[PDB]
């Protein structure tokens, strides 16, 4: 009690002022809202320069009385199973795609496909012990480039069992599907998706779009009305 | 036509890593153990001790 | 029939005991106040529970008239279950407004939500509910029985001539007009902007799910007016006429006094294990 | 009556 | 082709030398030699201190020289040095990088160092006359992520990477002055001699080399285990170490001789080691296994001689004073126990 | 680093005035601040102590109610509104890079201080030695004597000193009587215990002389020792 000499009454003075400092900084970071960005590379990750702005990178911009924060890290050229659990308080973990080179095979060892490797790393990222009740948003790709060769060539008819041909309507929308039928989970967990276009505008709205829902859906689940 | 210097330096590395001494595991338990007895007698978690000597007491307050 | 009446009166108390005293430990114990639905659970746990503490004493009036506990015991404990009556609906006014806040409005009106503005929130609602109580601590006592015998009701003071028409529509018109309109109106918003945002990203299952958001909010206003329909609307009608006194129109008026205490012990089934608490217990 | 929780 | 072939089954001819050199210096075991002693009795350590305010994960923390004084590292971006006899924080160091894996204490109390998952190594100066926690300088050359960290002296230290590979750095230049290589999984762990002379390290590939500090090359590879390594730590004595790995097994190594002395395996705990830390006589061993649990083995028998349990999440760090007096245990609920 | 303190001057005993104090090169919201009165020729006594962020705020004695202090974060300065004075008010201030976490001493740094001339627990003052002419090269013995026993429970003992110089303002030398300060030479030393306190020099030379002040440190308000001059 009154043991305390002036010294001690000084450091418990400041031992005080740095627990406000911690609690006042700690607040600040609970109304950010934290995405993780992923994809295999060529998949149009290198379009942030544009549609998003007007060992990790990070990356920050603001839209609506937003903050957001996305972290490249195809860079980090490690095991991902001895790091993954870091990225846990995470929203709407982004992997953008390109599937429209798909139907040109590239497999950058001749035995491979892009569908494939697609499949593979939406697996590995939805089917951890981690990341359960965690939302995921799709960006497909740009849609001219696919048009240009769907149908200058029947090769879609590669793709397993697939009917149609020649329709641009068709293919996206099996796509769509079948990437969206990929989860295990489909209670706590969906996907959001959307198709790119030059403006900015519409690869912005959607993200802001899809976290406000994920957003909503976390605070029902909250207070219990859900 | 790389791979042989590879090879080399494993090689090297495995055949030079067999130049040191062994002694028993006798003598490594018994030292061990000397160390262990010979030590006790100032060890804080082995043997509890009064408070009055101990600085991480509980108080009043 | 009056003993039946006690038994009831008993089980029903011990139910809600048991429910309130297992939420309180497993809050008190284990839920170190991280979420801030949990500070509301912790109000209306403690306001039950000391609600229905009074119970024995007036199941001891009804059944065994005479009143052995004496004058100043019963002005004590009318004046205690008439602040609890009154501390616990405020409780789910304010948690039906948290939650309104909570869900329709997720970017701004969530950086109000810390577990601090609930404590001072809960300090106004028990100061708010004292001075509501003022009336009924100043203007009871102990009012002679045509039967021969000892109760513990409440006097009629001068205050408003008659005063038994002014102080029932009082009562009625805040205690249960306000807390209905106010979660109705909350709920309903709820469910329009769960509607809105779904059709905005193509939800591809929220559709489906925006039928437990609306059962819940029926369950919740259909058990809310059930519980308080009853009660007021035979002591309202007793107030506008008079008639004559038979045992049958007070015989299931005690029940109708039951089942207003009655909605304590379903509160917590109903607020509080319906929620992340399911993990926890 | 009864006005009030307890009729009288 | 027929050199390869050739210098393969030299490989294997060496290893086969190495295995049966080995086996032919096992004569005994260290339980049936030190079972003559009897065991200790039960220990009961209670919650002496309890320390606050961190907002998130705890990675790492390190007893300072003076038995008193100690650091946390932690995700939400900060790093706090503590004073264990008034649980007072002295200290509040923000990070560039949010994320952080390790952290060290100087042996002369000026200097600590954290970094992990940013490829750069950072040291911290205490005792400066700007009063704060400024960076003297920083280091830069890893392309992984860091794990370890440790001050070989007030001016040489040696680090543990990502990259398989670690390097022992030289705070005056910047630069380092030799490299460790040979590891073909990631490296995760090392820990230093009391002479500051010899240093091992563990690594997912299950195998754990002895490095030397001054010509930069390594003498003795040890194996037997079967999973990732997390955490190492020497014997007071100098002439052993234990080792933690996931398959709920700790092993006890020696470096004058080759060969496998004491390891742990208890059935009703199928969780792995996360932290191992030795008291001032090495009579029992601390291993704070990530089951929310910690347990505290004895030395002699296998037997484990006592429960430390007041956490309810993963247990990342432990740590032992330098005259025994306490022992801490951290975890990721943000809480870190004092131990007496 | 370099801290410049104003306000230094005459001032009437019917008036007012501010003092002002710019810290540069470190942290002037996360150290505490401190004020001296400076007594010349005698003992001297210590003034007032105003934590990093105006948490805590304490007066001696003899000017308890009588002045005003006011802290400026955002400017790094330090304020003094004086409304009447006494005589007994001369003094030389330093604000002091000093904090109380472990492993610092208070008064570490004084940095350069300003003076302040007024135109007309506390262990009590006391030192014997008023002035002592010796040769170089031989050791020097001064003694500084509490009346209560300074050996707590965890055995600390607040016992500062410091050395002034004519024509400059003087800096910390020797705190605890076991722990020296930094920036000054290694010649300098002292033991004690118990009660009396004796301060040792080991090698002696032009450098080594000045005046010396005991300082103990219990009840903020603390008293100060007497001045020792040391003559060539
Ligand atoms: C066991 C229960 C039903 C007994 C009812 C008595 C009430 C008044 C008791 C039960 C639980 C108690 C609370 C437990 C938790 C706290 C946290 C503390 O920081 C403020 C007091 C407060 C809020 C206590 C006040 C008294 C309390 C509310
Ligand atoms: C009419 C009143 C005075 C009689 C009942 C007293 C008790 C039950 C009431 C009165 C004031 C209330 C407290 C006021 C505010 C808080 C702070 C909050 O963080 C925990 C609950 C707590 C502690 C409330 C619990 C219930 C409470 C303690």
């Amino acid at each position: 009690g009154c043991t305390l000499s002036a010294e001690d009454k000084a450091a418990v003075e400041r031992s005080k002022m740095i627990d406000r400092n911690l609690r006042e900084d700690g607040e600040k970071a609970a109304r950010e809202v934290k995405l993780l960005l992923l994809g295999a590379g060529e998949s149009g990750k290198s379009t942030i320069v544009k549609q998003m702005k007007i060992g990790i990178v990070e990356t920050h911009f603001t839209f609506k009385d937003l903050h957001f924060k996305m972290f490249d890290v195809g860079g980090q050229r490690s095991e991902r199973k001895k790091w993954i659990h870091c990225f846990e308080g995470v929203t709407a973990i982004i992997f953008c795609v390109a599937l429209s080179d798909y139907d040109l095979v590239l497999a950058e060892d001749e035995e491979m496909n892009r569908m494939h490797e697609s499949m593979k790393l939406f697996d590995s990222i939805c089917n951890n012990k981690w990341f359960t009740d965690t939302s995921i948003i799709l960006f497909l790709n740009k849609k001219d480039l696919f048009e240009e060769k769907i149908k200058k060539s029947p090769l879609t008819i590669c793709y397993p069992e697939y009917a149609g041909s020649n329709t641009y309507e068709e293919a996206a929308a099996y796509i769509q599907c079948q990437f969206e039928d990929l989860n295990k989970r489909k209670d706590t967990k969906e996907i959001y998706t959307h198709f790119t276009c030059a403006t900015d505008t519409k690869n912005v709205q959607f993200v802001f779009d899809a976290v406000t829902d994920v957003i909503i859906k976390n605070n029902l689940k909250d207070c219990g009305l859900f | 036509t790389a791979s042989i210097a590879q090879a080399r330096k494993l090689v090297e590395q495995l055949k030079m890593e067999a130049n040191i001494d062994r002694i028993k595991v006798s003598k490594a338990a018994a030292d061990l153990m000397a160390y262990c007895e010979a030590h006790a007698k100032e060890d804080p978690l082995l043997t509890p001790v009064p408070a009055s000597e101990n600085p991480f007491r509980e108080k009043k307050f | 029939s009056n003993a039946v009446l006690t038994f009831i009166y008993f089980v029903v108390c011990i139910i809600g005991l048991c429910g309130n005293t297992l939420v309180i430990y497993v809050i008190l114990r284990y839920a170190k106040m991280k979420t801030i639905t949990n500070i509301y659970i912790l109000n209306l746990a403690i306001a039950d529970e000391l609600f229905m503490l009074g119970l024995p004493f007036l199941a001891m009036q009804v059944a065994l008239v005479h009143w052995p506990f004496g004058k100043a015991i019963c002005r004590v404990v009318m004046t205690v279950d008439g602040i609890n009556q009154f501390t616990s609906i405020f409780c789910l006014t304010v948690m039906s407004i948290d939650r309104y806040l909570a869900v329709v409005h997720p970017i701004k009106s969530a950086k109000w939500r810390r577990p601090r503005t609930a404590k001072m929130i809960t300090m106004a609602v028990w100061g708010v509910s004292l001075l509501v109580i003022l009336p009924i601590m100043i203007y009871a006592g102990l009012r002679s029985n045509q039967w021969g015998r000892s109760s513990c009701t409440i006097n009629w003071p001068g205050e408003s001539g008659a005063w038994y028409t002014g102080f029932i529509i009082y009562t009625f018109i805040l205690g249960f007009l306000v807390p209905l309109t106010i979660i109705c109106l909350c709920y309903l918003f709820i469910i329009i902007k769960v509607k809105s945002s779904g059709i905005r990203v193509g939800s591809s299952k929220r559709k489906k799910s925006e039928k437990k958001v609306t059962r819940m909010v029926s369950i919740v206003v259909a058990v809310f007016i059930f519980c308080w329909l009853p009660f007021y609307i035979f002591n309202v009608s007793s107030v506008s006429m008079a008639i004559s006194p038979t045992p049958a129109l007070k015989g299931m008026f005690d029940f109708v006094v039951v089942l207003t205490y009655a909605n304590s012990c379903a509160n917590p089934i109903l607020y509080a294990f319906l929620s992340d608490n399911f993990k926890k217990s | 009556x009864c006005f009030x929780k307890t009729c009288x | 082709g027929s050199e390869l072939d050739q210098l393969r089954q030299e490989a294997e001819q060496l290893k086969n030398q190495i295995r049966d050199a080995r086996k032919a210096c096992a004569d005994a075991t260290l339980s049936q030699i030190t079972n003559n002693i009897d065991p200790v009795g039960r220990i009961q350590m209670r919650t002496r201190r309890t320390l606050r305010g961190h907002l998130a994960k705890i990675y790492a923390m390190h007893w300072g020289t003076d038995s008193r004084l100690l650091v946390s590292a932690s995700q939400d971006g900060k790093l706090i040095i503590w004073d264990s006899y008034t649980t007072n924080k002295v200290h509040a160091i923000p990070l560039r990088s949010s994320w952080v894996m390790t952290c060290a204490y100087a042996p002369s109390g000026n200097y600590v160092a954290c970094g992990g998952l940013d490829n750069i190594c950072s040291i911290y100066n205490l005792k400066t006359r700007e009063g704060n926690v400024r960076v003297s300088r920083e280091l830069a050359g890893h392309t992984g992520y860091l794990s370890c960290c440790r001050f070989l002296d007030d001016n040489q230290i040696v680090t543990s990477s990502g990259d398989t590979t670690c390097a022992l750095w030289d705070i005056e230049t910047g630069q380092q002055t030799t490299t460790f290589t040979g590891h073909t999984g990631d490296v995760m762990s090392l820990s230093l001699a009391p002479d500051t002379r010899l240093f091992v390290s563990g690594a997912c590939d299950a195998s754990a080399k002895l490095w030397d500090v001054r010509e930069g090359m390594c003498r003795q590879t040890f194996t037997g285990h079967e999973s990732d390594i997390n955490a190492i730590c020497f014997f007071p004595n100098g002439n052993a170490f234990a080792t933690g790995s996931d398959d709920a097994t700790c092993r006890l190594f020696d470096l004058r001789a080759d060969q496998e002395l004491m390891t742990y395996s208890h059935d009703n705990i199928i969780c792995g080691i996360t932290s191992v830390s030795f008291s001032k006589s090495g009579r029992l061993l601390l291993a704070g296994y990530d089951d929310f649990n910690c347990n505290v083995w004895d030395a002699l028998k296998a037997d484990r001689a006592g429960v430390l349990a007041g956490h309810d999440n993963r247990v990342s760090c432990l740590g032992v004073t330098d005259d025994g007096m306490a022992v801490a245990t951290g975890s990721w609920d943000s809480f870190l126990k004092i131990w007496n | 680093v370099q801290l410049v303190e104003s306000g230094g001057g005459l001032v009437q005993p019917g008036g007012s005035r501010k003092l002002s104090c710019s810290a540069s090169g470190f942290a002037f919201s996360s150290f505490g601040m401190h004020w001296v009165r400076q007594a010349p020729e005698k003992g001297l006594e210590w003034v007032a102590y105003i934590s990093s962020g105006s948490g805590t705020i304490y007066y001696a004695d003899t000017v308890k109610g009588r002045f005003t202090i006011s802290r400026d974060d955002p400017k790094n300065t330090l304020f003094l509104q004086m409304t009447s004075l006494r005589s007994e008010d001369t003094a030389m201030y330093y604000c002091v890079r000093s904090i109380y976490y472990y492993g610092s001493s208070p008064f570490d740094f004084w940095g350069q201080g300003t003076t302040l001339t007024v135109s007309s627990s506390d262990i009590v003052m006391t030192q014997a030695t008023s002035s002592v002419p010796v040769t170089p090269g031989e050791s020097v013995s001064i003694s500084c004597r509490s009346s209560k026993s300074l050996l707590h429970s965890n055995g600390n003992t607040y016992l500062y000193w410091f050395l002034q110089r004519p024509g400059q303002s003087p800096q910390l030398l020797i705190y605890r009587m076991s722990n020296l300060a930094s920036g000054v030479p290694d010649r300098f030393s002292g033991s004690g215990s118990g009660t009396a306190f004796t301060l040792t020099i080991s090698r002696l030379e032009a450098e080594d002389v000045g005046v010396y002040y005991c300082m103990q440190h219990l009840e903020y308000p603390l008293t100060f020792g007497a001045g020792t001059k040391l003559e060539l």
